[PDB]
């Protein structure tokens, strides 16, 4: 009961927050129903907000106990820590906020629940430091008693009780007011007394050029120093830094200020010091793709009505052009590692139209570029526009590897969607040509590909990266000459190593070699060679990149003896896919080993083996361990209750790898009970258990399935119905 | 769920091998159709085997999938099963160490764990003594589970038919066979055989055995050909499936790795040229699937089929068919790739999408035919040809009929012949279309025995289209010749549909058969009204062993009746044909090594050979007292129908007589009946006079003869002049049909009949 308790719990902590929902007014309700939803039986017990408290604490502690903990038994490079950074800011930034406004300020039950803890979490940690690096050491429990101080929580004089016996901590040192403190041009640490006019005053005065040349932290601009100082930042004060950043943003997109809306993205896609994190950490995504995908899609009414006839059309058009492809670097980074999905919005807000979507189809297809070209994708039933289509191919390559100039007339007369396939057009076809031996000619191409870098044609640089790779795949493998081979990095490196960049377009270079940077690594190095490895590590190292093997980026003399691994999730042959299966049929049946309460190691070997082999080969082969062993836990082999909740465990855990909102569980009964809801779940077991419950139906009527076999089937389905009604999600 | 695309084989030459789930003791079975009475089917009694890893000296596992060597041309009869294991078992069937056996008796070769040699013929699990072997489960899939696998053929040439056509100008249906020239991967004749597996690790696997050598060896590679081990053992293909393609030595592994989420595509090239064969991998392509339709419904990837294509098609780019299912929505569409290099003033360009009203629950395409099958959830089959992706089964109704050439039929199905209800895919373990598309196997969950379900045809009774159906199944019987296969299940349609037609009017029913038969030698280029030349051809072709056999089975129902009654005594003569002709042969070439060979006497080999030329004389008597017999039941029935002439149930003495090869047939039989006794009497046994019992009794028999051969032989040499005249005052060719399968004069010659 208490067993079931506390691993109901975990998983539930660990799928919120998986799931962003932290943000949802609705956790402490939620998180109080808990205990009522999971005894079937009326469970009346007034429980007081200090228990509230005690309870998040002590269940927090040690979720986070069992995931730092479990990670010694994955393998040494499966490298997944967006969840790890994921835990570290629930844990400083929201539970503080939750006992500032849900707590009635009692330092008692505070020492009770950092008392109450085992000592094993403790021993853990500081083994695993230990190996990982005396040095400072400081725990995740220094952390959030420091956030209690700057809140008025608890006076100085609490932090050292919970101190080692040999060290104190000075009481004047420690910051206790939550004001905002920034460090002047002179040195002087100013009060920021107001937040969204400082962002908006140094927004307006912020230079693009000072994104990632401004190694020091020495910058006059204020806001650039808080990206790189954002791990010191007060507990209440940056959720009103984020809100900021949502309400300026929705008001630049109404009132179409293209110049704050391009300069707000850029801060936004480098990451520095895990900013864009905490970002998604606070805020919805969904809330944020919605806006985001908005001002990509309704920019075609924006073209209408102007003209360029005036002297800051030139400056209004690159304003327009760096706006635009500026908004596109972020959906990508989203989607790419932050593990977010641009087909879902679409289908879960019907103002968005999928079939006229621009956004939806360009993203799938990132890494492929069509052979042929073509001004619009729906009318290709019509021969008017191919006439013209291979007419601006013609203007476009003599007019930029010839006659040396861009014309006006061009830029104005071709939209920016049309710019961002004819780049890779031409790129591939100079590409190819030099590769076969068409082109010969180099030091004319590498000129020519300096007209790439203008700000009017920085959108085109999006694909132009991602199908190198495949490019470099194939050459990789084929026979190329020295002599060609020196050749193609030659004109690679001039996109690589620019020798002059516009103020406009020096971060955003950077910024696109950040999106595609680690495969491009893995295929360079099987191989002027070093330049192309010296500047793509550059970059690589600006920030911080999640899921990398550190050894990979600084393999330049260090020998560890052992084969790196670029992907998230690794296999050898001595730890084969068997291996930990059966290490999880021990744990899916046992629950041994140590994987469990890791969804990022079990969400990616579901999908590595799919749901159907994943539940194929586990529900037949527990019968066969039923039928031998008996269920745990107990010394008596009689009745079936025993064994009915051990069933519960799966089936649980099932159930919120399929839902992941509030509202959506209020649908998926209707589903049962029987279009717009399996379209989001395609992959979802709910899907695969109804479509099999209503097809062996069928065979009934016509009789080709013993009564037996039916009644077995339809037992696992109301099983699942009778959690997901009993249960609120 | 997937059902088991290859769980069942069924072999070229008759054999049903298929897996086993269900009994403890064994994992394989093996059956094969048999005729209970002529006139209907059962299938024969199943052949329990268990096989475990360790049979070259004990817990055994499940069988992954079965394939047959019947690709291309090979002879089809050794077998290699894989193992959930991974194991690679090859079982080879027709053979034994000592001595050759029947097509049910298997024999190893090799097992898989290493490699090693040991012979070793297998036996039945229910009668071998209960054994020690409980069915182990290996529910786990490792690194050398075989996804695919595939045989590689030799250096021979196929050569199969591609679509018929009515010409109607001569109202008749035209058919014309074109050669297929090897494409892809083929083994040398060096070589004994070689093939290929994928593990779903992506570890490649290539068996081959040296025809001058009993060692088996094995190279293995890997696909990712990465310089860190830990991206090597990453590969979990999720489907791995090799089609060959023109280029030389060349086959397209197409998968789809999960791990990237992309469809990635590999060349393998293998050079034969005794050193072991060299094996080369070269990566090529990768692109990414489309997430939604032009409407704005989301798309799944439910299976990933490519169609093995050869260079007779207009585009030799193999057809990569990925799934899509519209969710919540009864449609699925059929998107079609394929590859084609880039050109300069790889890629995978777009045809076109094809969407069906069904959701579809299995794929498998068949062999020779380019038909692709969509096993859908109600049922029903809807196969789509390779070359335009028209329905089979509606194709005729819109066929546009104008032109040079008019309805083209490529199979049976294009007629109408469509399946019953078909048991739902839920209750079903495995199904698949026969091998001529005219039945579906199914395999039931309850049923302890394979189940069968034929084709029906709604309109019956419409009389006129009796002419197109003949046609129809005549040329399914042409393609099936060409691929050397057994066809019983075609066999089994055509009697149906017979049957009902009988069941209304008997008379209408007799009309089908003659047509149906008659097609089969347009299409075949054989003419039986040709001249006496191309005659002796058709004695010795091997069709007549089945095409007479059709009718075999066509007419049992039919009691009282000739029909079969007269295939079976020119198929009895074949045999009897055999019997003298196949020894006189023999018999001539022992004359020249007695000469030879006499000048060592005394040598232990002359004894058994001087023992052994008058021991086969001697097994010939029981032949000839049936050869005896069998003319006397045709002059018996001659002093029977000159008192009746009208009794028709004795119509069967026309047609024997009026067949044309057999009364020349008979003259070769008794003028080498003469040249042996000739022989004989020239060259008599004298060393052993004992032995010449054999010899004597050869011409007692003869003289013996209630009928004297020489007035016999006289009567059919008499019978052949009189029907020669008679083709010169009239021409006619139905005539020669007549003669030879109706058994029966036309009622306008009915004045040839008073002359017998």
């Amino acid at each position: 009961d208490m067993k079931l308790l506390r691993y109901y719990k975990n998983i539930w902590l660990n799928n919120k927050i998986i799931n962003w929902e932290i943000s949802n007014p609705d956790f402490l309700s939620k998180y109080s129903a808990i205990t009522s939803s999971i005894f079937q039986e009326s469970f009346n017990s007034v429980q007081n907000l200090d228990q509230l408290l005690t309870d998040l604490i002590e269940t927090s502690f040690t979720c986070f106990a069992q995931f730092v903990s479990n990670k010694q038994y994955h393998q040494a490079n499966s490298n997944l820590t967006l969840l790890e950074r994921k835990w570290v800011i629930f844990i400083t930034k929201h539970l503080p906020l939750l006992i500032l406004e849900n707590s009635s300020r009692s330092p008692r039950v505070v020492t009770n629940a950092l008392d109450n803890i085992d000592e094993k979490v403790v021993k853990a940690i500081r083994i695993y430091f230990t190996e990982k690096d005396p040095s400072t050491s400081l725990d995740i429990r220094h952390d959030f008693i420091k956030g209690l101080i700057m809140l008025n929580l608890q006076p100085a004089s609490v932090i050292n009780n919970y101190l080692r016996e040999d060290q104190m901590i000075d009481t004047s040192i420690l910051p206790t007011r939550d004001d905002l403190f920034v460090r002047n041009l002179q040195g002087i640490q100013e009060v920021v007394h107001n937040t969204n006019s400082f962002i908006i005053s140094s927004l307006d005065t912020l230079e693009l050029e000072s994104i990632t040349e401004s190694i020091t932290h020495d910058s006059s601009n204020g806001l650039f120093q808080v990206l790189h100082n954002f791990e010191s930042v007060a507990p209440t004060k940056q959720r009103e830094i984020v809100k900021a950043f949502l309400s300026i943003f929705e008001d630049a997109i109404k009132e179409l200020n293209y110049n704050r809306i391009a300069k707000i993205c850029a801060l936004l896609f480098f990451n520095f010091s895990h900013s864009l994190t905490t970002i998604l950490s606070f805020s919805s995504p969904a809330a944020l793709m919605k806006t985001l995908i908005k001002f990509v899609d309704l920019s075609r009414n924006g073209r209408n009505g102007s003209n360029g006839n005036d002297e800051s059309s030139e400056y209004e058009t690159i304003n327009i052009s760096l706006s635009f492809s500026w908004a596109i670097l972020l959906i990508i980074n989203l989607t790419q590692t932050y593990g977010i999905s641009v087909v879902d919005v679409a289908l879960k807000y019907p103002e968005l139209s999928i079939k006229n979507s621009f956004i939806i189809n360009f993203i799938s297809n990132l890494p492929n570029v069509s052979d042929k070209y073509y001004l619009e994708e729906s009318n290709v039933n019509d021969s008017d526009m191919l006439t013209k289509s291979h007419n601006t191919v013609q203007s476009w390559l003599c007019d930029l590897f010839v006659n040396g100039s861009i014309t006006d007339q061009l830029i104005q007369n071709i939209e920016t969607r049309q710019l961002a396939n004819l780049i890779p057009f031409i790129v591939k076809q100079v590409l190819l040509s030099v590769e076969i031996g068409v082109l010969t000619d180099i030091s004319s191409l590498i000129g020519g590909f300096e007209y790439f870098l203008q700000p009017l044609l920085l959108v085109g640089l999006i694909k132009t990266f991602y199908w190198l790779e495949q490019f470099l795949s194939c050459v990789k493998n084929d026979t190329i000459s020295e002599d060609i081979l020196q050749g193609i990095f030659n004109l690679l490196n001039t996109l690589f190593n620019p020798v002059t960049l516009n103020e406009d377009s020096k971060a955003f270079h950077t910024a696109v070699l950040r999106l595609n940077a680690i495969p491009l690594l893995k295929v360079l190095r099987k191989f002027n060679l070093e330049p192309l490895i010296a500047k793509l590590v550059a970059v690589l190292n600006v920030s911080p990149v999640y899921d990398v093997d550190p050894r990979i980026i600084n393999s330049e003399n260090d020998y560890s003896r052992k084969q790196l691994g670029y992907g998230k999730f690794l296999i050898l042959n001595e730890n084969p896919i068997n291996k930990i299966m059966t290490n999880q049929i021990n744990s899916f049946w046992s629950l041994h080993s140590s994987t469990y309460y890791n969804l990022d190691y079990l969400f990616e070997l579901i999908e590595l083996v799919t749901p159907k082999s994943f539940l194929f080969d586990v529900l037949k082969t527990l019968e066969y361990k039923l039928a031998t062993y008996g269920v745990p836990g107990s010394e008596n082999k009689r009745g079936s209750l025993d064994s009915e909740h051990v069933f519960d465990y799966f089936f649980y855990f099932l159930v919120l790898y399929d839902v992941k909102t509030a509202e959506e569980a209020s649908q998926l009964i209707e589903y049962m009970e029987n279009n717009k809801i399996s379209i989001l779940k395609r992959h979802s077991f709910a899907v695969l258990l109804h479509e099999r419950k209503l097809l062996n139906d069928l065979a009934l009527e016509n009789g080709e399935i013993t009564k037996t076999e039916n009644e077995k089937f339809i037992s696992y389905h109301d099983k699942y119905l009778c959690m997901l009604k009993t249960c609120v999600f | 769920m997937m059902l088991g695309e290859h769980l069942m084989s069924w072999s070229k030459t008759g054999i049903i091998a298929y897996s086993d789930s269900q009994s403890s003791n064994a994992n394989i079975c093996l059956t094969f159709l048999e005729s209970i009475n002529g006139i209907n089917w059962r299938f024969h009694t199943p052949q329990k085997y268990v096989l475990h890893p360790q049979l070259h000296e004990q817990f055994f596992y499940n069988i992954s999938s079965i394939h047959w060597n019947n690709w291309f041309s090979l002879p089809g009869d050794m077998l290699a099963v894989c193992d959930e294991l991974g194991n690679m078992t090859m079982l080879i069937t027709g053979q034994r160490p000592d001595r050759a056996t029947t097509y049910e008796k298997l024999t190893m070769v090799f097992q898989d764990n290493k490699i090693y040699n040991h012979v070793m013929p297998l036996k039945p699990v229910d009668k071998l003594k209960p054994m020690n072997i409980e069915r182990k489960q290996t529910r786990k899939e490792y690194n050398t589970s075989i996804l695919e696998f595939r045989w590689l053929t030799s250096s021979k040439s196929v050569i199969v038919s591609q679509f018929c056509a009515f010409d109607s100008s001569s109202n008749t249906y035209r058919s014309r066979a074109q050669q297929v020239p090897p494409y892809g991967v083929y083994h040398p004749p060096f070589i004994k055989y070689a093939c290929l597996a994928i593990r779903k690790n992506g570890q490649i696997d290539f068996w081959y055995q040296f025809s001058n050598s009993k060692d088996h060896k094995k190279i293995t590679l890997q696909l990712l050909d990465t310089s860190n081990q830990r991206f090597k053992d990453l590969q979990w293909l999720e489907f791995a499936r090799i089609t060959p393609m023109n280029d030389d030595q060349c086959m397209l592994i197409t998968t789809y790795s999960k791990l990237s989420k992309n469809i990635s595509f590999y060349k393998l090239h293998v050079n034969w040229n005794l050193n072991d064969p060299s094996l080369k991998i070269q990566f090529i392509l990768s692109t990414t699937l489309d997430p939604t339709d032009d409407e704005g419904h989301v798309l799944k990837l439910e299976n990933l089929h490519v169609v093995s294509k050869s260079s007779i098609e207009k585009d030799p780019s193999p057809e990569i068919l990925v799934l899509y299912n519209v969710c919540d929505t009864s449609k699925s569409l059929v998107k079609r790739y394929r590859l084609a290099p880039t050109q300069l003033s790889y890629n995978l360009r777009r045809h076109s999408d094809i969407v069906l009203d069904k959701k579809v629950t299995l794929i498998t395409s068949e062999m020779f035919d380019a038909f692709v099958s969509f096993y859908f959830e109600d049922g029903t089959i809807e196969s789509y040809n390779q070359n335009d992706w028209k329905l089979e089964t509606e194709r005729l109704i819109s066929q546009s009929q104008l032109g040079k050439f008019k309805n083209i039929i490529a199979s049976p199905l294009s007629a109408g012949f469509n399946y019953g209800k078909l048991p739902l895919p839920p209750s079903v373990e495995w199904m698949k279309v026969s091998p001529s598309m005219c039945g579906v196997i199914v395999k039931q969950y309850n049923k302890k025995w394979p189940q069968f379900y034929a084709a029906v045809q709604k309109n019956y009774a419409d009389p006129e289209k009796d002419s197109i159906n003949a046609t129809a199944l005549a040329f399914g019987y042409v393609k099936s010749l060409h691929k050397q296969i057994s066809a019983e299940d075609l066999t089994i349609a055509a009697k149906t549909h017979i049957l009902r037609i009988s069941f209304l009017d008997r008379k209408r029913a007799k009309e089908f058969i003659t047509t149906l038969l008659k097609s089969l030698y347009s299409f075949f280029n054989i003419s039986p009204d040709a001249p006496k030349e191309i005659m002796d051809k058709i004695i010795t072709s091997r069709p007549l062993q089945k095409i007479m056999l059709l009718q075999l089975e066509l007419g049992s129902c039919f009691s009282q009746e000739n029909i079969e009654e007269m295939a079976r005594v020119i198929l009895y003569l074949k045999n009897v044909l055999f019997a003298f002709n196949g020894v006189a042969r023999n018999f001539h070439f022992a004359i020249e090594q007695i000469s030879n060979n006499s000048n060592q006497q005394q040598n232990p080999k002359l004894f058994q050979t001087i023992f052994s030329k008058q021991d086969l004389i001697h097994s010939l008597i029981p032949v000839a007292k049936w050869f005896v017999k069998f003319i006397t039941y045709l002059t018996q029935e001659i002093l029977i129908l000159i008192n009746d002439p009208t009794n028709k149930e004795y119509t069967l003495v026309h047609g024997i007589f009026g067949a044309k090869m057999s009364r020349t047939l008979i003259l070769s039989i008794l003028n080498e009946i003469k040249k042996v006794t000739q022989i004989v009497a020239k060259f008599p046994e004298t060393s052993y006079p004992i032995l010449n019992e054999s010899s004597t009794f050869l011409k007692l028999v003869l003289s013996e003869s209630p009928v004297d051969f020489e007035k016999f032989e006289t009567f059919l040499v008499d019978v052949n002049n009189k029907f020669i005249a008679l083709c010169e005052q009239q021409p006619s060719q139905e005539r020669e049909f007549s003669l030879l399968v109706k058994a029966e004069i036309p009622p306008e010659y009915a004045k040839v009949g008073d002359f017998l």
